[PDB]
């Protein structure tokens, strides 16, 4: 996270955070469940063999209400393309259950209408997670959050380089100097309403990280309730 | 006007069925005897960030 502000105590509960074999986070996601991660497909390509870690606020201190978790099923999305990073969605069983504690907490899964003309209206949402607080800088030790309003559909298909696909939507600041980054990916993009956090993105991509005229790109969960929901059953 | 007014007074999930406003809540909540308020089931509920 570029800016934005430290998570403190027991405020990114539903932050899970993906890990390679040599203990280090790659990639972030969102606890769904007491067995299910929510995360980005082209997250399951940055490492041979990896693990998910609930409850971890700094990656240099054993605090205590951290876990690490072994993926027992990855669910990725059948129709993801690691060329334009359309369909950045997967689900991950943990073999055994998280125990939810202090900084440990599922985040709510919302309806798609609702969510989309009450959730994505509002003017921002949160995203959190391990990644570069810099563009060019090296990963953070610490769970960061940052609030990041919702970027005009249009104002963002224009200013990106790429195709802004139906299963991406925007969020970020044209200049300020706050955004997601490397690392964050696969990490949560919750909305908050009356004190209830729902998951409303996937921190997928962005070119750079806080340039002038780019924003960040994020998987619409919105668009894939019904299959989030299916792979939950299986 | 319905849930396009202040979401309906729904705590959650606001649905317009019939020309009335249905409320509802997401899994881990049941809907209060008022109709609209989302009440937890258990302790650690989804979207809650945690107090203890
Ligand atoms: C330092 O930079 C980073 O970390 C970036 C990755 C990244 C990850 C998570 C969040 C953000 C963000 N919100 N800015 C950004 C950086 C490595 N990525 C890019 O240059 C980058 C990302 C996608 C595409 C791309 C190419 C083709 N299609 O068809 C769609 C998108 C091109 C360049
Ligand atoms: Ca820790």
């Amino acid at each position: 996270i570029v800016g934005g502000q430290e998570c403190k105590d027991g405020e990114c509960p539903w932050q899970a955070l993906l890990i390679n074999e040599e203990n280090e986070g790659f990639c972030g996601g969102t606890i769904l469940s007491e067995f299910y991660i929510l995360t980005a497909a082209h997250c399951l390509y940055q490492a041979k063999r990896f693990k998910v870690r609930v409850g971890d606020r700094n990656t240099e201190q054993e605090e205590g209400g951290e876990a690490v978790h072994e993926v027992e099923v990855v669910i990725k999305h059948n129709r993801f393309t690691k060329e334009t990073y359309d369909f950045d969605i997967a689900v991950l069983r943990l073999k055994t259950p998280i125990t939810f504690r202090m900084n440990v907490a599922p985040a709510c899964l919302p309806e798609r209408d609702w969510a989309e003309s009450t959730l994505m209206t509002q003017k921002t949402g949160i995203v959190s997670g391990f990644g570069r607080t810099h563009e060019k800088g090296r990963q953070s030790t610490r769970l960061k959050m940052l609030e990041v309003p919702y970027v005009d559909r249009n104002s963002c298909k224009l200013s990106s380089s790429f195709i802004i696909t139906q299963n991406m939507f925007c969020a970020g600041y044209d200049t300020k100097q706050e955004d997601a980054c490397q690392g964050d990916s696969g990490g949560p993009h919750v909305t908050r309403f009356k004190d209830t956090y729902f998951v409303t993105g996937i921190v997928s991509w962005g070119e750079g990280c806080a340039r002038k005229g780019k924003y960040g790109i994020y998987t619409k969960v919105t668009a894939f309730l019904k299959w989030i929901d299916r792979s939950m059953k299986t | 006007k319905l849930c396009s007014l202040d979401n309906g007074d729904c705590d959650q999930f606001c649905h317009e069925e019939q020309n009335s406003v249905v409320c509802s809540c997401a899994r881990g909540y049941t809907l209060a005897d008022n109709g609209k308020a989302c009440i937890p089931t258990g302790p650690y509920p989804c979207g809650k960030q945690t107090l203890e």
